[PDB]
């Protein structure tokens, strides 16, 4: 999981 | 204090009283936690990240602690995975990459 | 170097022979590289976050120069909007976060 803009 | 990244970079905070569990993020332009409370009027925002764009509450000047070390700013309320701390209260709390 | 995070913390990796610019993302597991080749043998993998699940091709073993520190280990690469790279790497780097 991996996580923002 | 100086976190390795071995594990999740994982840390206590309060918001509403109530302690969270939160990933400290230097990839989250914003901070954006799981479904909850917050006191105030919310704006409408939009945050993006690898699998598209999602609608979430934006509420400004929340009072949180992080980690032990208060911060003031806008909290982002929806649908994440986990409770993520973006760089708009990492700059607030002082933190740093190094390497 | 020592990094603020007044803004995005990206650097120059490279990767394939390629000149990128990267982010430095804690928030991240796995690096993830948008679209393009690399040698050897890949399998599927799916990755997520905000916005849901997107499919990747994962490569392993794979060196990488991170702002001037090689390190070695899993890429997965596909539909990125941002070239990230993960704890995976950002241990082999010795980076750490501050506060
Ligand atoms: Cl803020
Ligand atoms: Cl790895
Ligand atoms: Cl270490
Ligand atoms: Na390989």
């Amino acid at each position: 999981n991996l996580x923002q803009i | 204090p100086q976190i390795t990244l071995w594990k999740r970079p994982l840390v206590t905070i309060k918001i509403g009283g109530q302690l969270k569990e939160a990933l400290l993020d230097t990839g989250a332009d914003d901070t954006v936690i799981e479904e909850m409370s917050l006191p105030g009027r919310w704006k409408p925002k939009m945050i993006g990240g690898i699998g598209g764009f999602v609608k979430v509450r934006q509420y400004d000047q929340i009072i949180i602690e992080i980690a032990g070390h208060k911060a003031i700013g806008t909290v982002l309320v929806g649908p994440t995975p986990v409770n993520i701390i973006g760089r708009n209260l990492l700059t607030q709390i002082g933190a740093t990459l190094n390497f």
